[PDB]
């Protein structure tokens, strides 16, 4: 089996900023048999390049394959507004055809520490037996972040969930919720509700809580 | 390579 | 043009076997390759397998050979995916692609690379019923406000604010899968704290497989 490695699996770019991007195989691909393919969320991938160098028509000149053997690239001469995406390299120069694991594209901006918000459960919520405490980390570059919950100062593990957006189209942010949900009666048993937050744009973590019941 | 075989069927009905 | 038209998303229970149809139109049917390639949620592509219809020839990875059967009806011009014994970990975005052509047209040399997508079909292995959600306010310089959309099945849920006028710093976040199998998705926006008081903000959700339709006005 050939694995493709793409490796770096992100990279923050500056728009209009040249992008290459590498694709290595295990061991040589048969006649160049290699394709890139881009997707952006919730649409089906598309075909940029296949053979290693040929352009499919419409697809925009500013994308390039180059490459042989083990070693291909995909060039990108000036990102545009639409390039921020995931890009995945693929061999069919064996039967069995394998895909890298992707490199996504994605927008450098200044640094932006998290604002950070913590809700306490609803009175409608509670009524129904269960709570539901959600910290917000909003408008965050680059896109690593942390929250931790502490009850009472008890650090919590196994109870919170948590999703991020995809980065924001006009200002290139990240925001992230985390979520930690407890019995109505166990919810109950505690006063202090914390949420606590780490990001390189902080020098220190924030800690953001309330008082149950005030 | 399986890739290969509508290549040969494209060009042996051409 | 070659078209590719997918059968809708679709519920599984684990061990059960799915099949995913394929319907092509445009270009030759019988003489290009038909590939299944699959995407788990948030993690790649994955090629599974592939079909030459004029020949009968399949070929599976190897990672899915014994579970997996590809068919096609010339007939009908359509593909088929089935597959065998399903687990958590097959729930992904199936997609049907075809190899696509030179020149000039659509019945040129083919490439082997795949130019034509179908437009996915999500299956969900689960043993989940349908549910529909209970909204409840996340209530708020700036302030944040929200809605948290509790307890559903299957996906999707919509959320929009004051019926689609506010959009400028709503973020809707992805749906998270519960211990329990059900989803959870919460959707907030930020405001200045001033509007608080003049201002009505509206949640617009909406859960089409459990007809939940619910407008909820989040305040102080
Ligand atoms: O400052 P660095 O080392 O990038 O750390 C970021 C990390 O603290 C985010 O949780
Ligand atoms: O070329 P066929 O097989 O007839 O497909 C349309």
């Amino acid at each position: 089996e050939i694995v493709l490695t793409q490796s770096p699996g992100t990279q923050s770019l500056s728009p209009g900023e040249r992008a290459t991007l590498s694709c290595r195989a295990s061991q040589s691909v048969g006649n160049n048999k290699l394709a890139w393919y881009q997707q952006r969320p919730g649409q089906a991938p598309r075909l940029l390049i296949y053979g290693a160098s040929s352009r499919p028509s419409g697809v925009a000149d500013r994308f390039s394959g180059s490459g042989s053997g083990t070693d291909f690239t995909l060039t990108i001469s000036r990102l545009e507004p639409e390039d921020f995406a995931v890009y995945y390299c693929q061999q069919y120069g064996q039967s069995l055809s394998t895909f890298g694991q992707g490199t996504k594209v994605e927008v450098k901006r200044t640094v932006a520490a998290p604002s950070v918000f913590i809700f306490p459960p609803s009175d409608e919520q509670l009524k129904s037996g269960t709570a539901s405490v959600v910290c917000l980390l909003n408008n965050f570059y680059p896109r690593e972040a942390k929250v931790q919950w502490k009850v009472d100062n008890a650090l919590q593990s196994g109870n919170s969930q948590e999703s991020v957006t995809e980065q924001d189209s006009k200002d290139s942010t990240y925001s992230l919720s985390s979520t930690l949900t407890l019995s109505k009666a166990d919810y109950e048993k505690h006063k202090v509700y914390a949420c606590e937050v780490t990001h390189q744009g902080l020098s220190s973590p924030v800690t953001k809580s309330f008082n149950r019941g005030e | 390579n399986w890739f290969d075989i509508t290549n040969w069927l494209w060009y042996i009905k051409k | 043009q070659v078209q590719l038209v997918q059968s809708g998303a679709e519920v599984k229970r684990p061990g059960s076997s799915v099949t995913v149809s394929c319907k092509a139109s445009g270009g030759s049917f019988s003489t290009y390759a038909l590939s299944w390639v699959r995407q788990a949620p948030g993690r790649g592509l994955e090629w599974m397998g592939g079909v030459i219809p004029l020949l009968t020839i399949t070929n599976y990875a190897p990672r899915f050979q014994g579970r997996i059967t590809i068919t096609a009806d010339r007939s009908t011009s359509t593909a088929y995916l089935e597959l065998n014994s399903l687990r958590p970990e097959d729930t992904a975005v199936y997609y049907c692609a075809r190899e696509g052509t030179t020149g000039w047209g659509w019945l040129g040399k083919p490439i082997g690379a795949f130019a034509h997508w179908g437009q996915g079909t999500l299956v969900t292995v689960s043993s989940a019923s349908t549910k529909g959600p209970s909204v409840f306010p996340l209530a708020p310089g700036t302030a944040a406000l929200g809605c948290l959309v509790k307890d559903y099945f299957p996906e999707p849920v919509t959320v929009s604010w004051n019926s689609g006028a506010l959009t400028s710093g709503v973020h809707t976040f992805p749906a998270v899968l519960q211990s329990s199998g059900l989803y959870s998705l919460s959707s907030v926006v930020t405001v200045p704290s001033s509007s608080l008081g003049t201002q009505t903000y509206i949640c617009n959700v909406n859960h089409k497989p459990s007809n939940t339709k619910v407008d909820k006005k989040v305040e102080p």
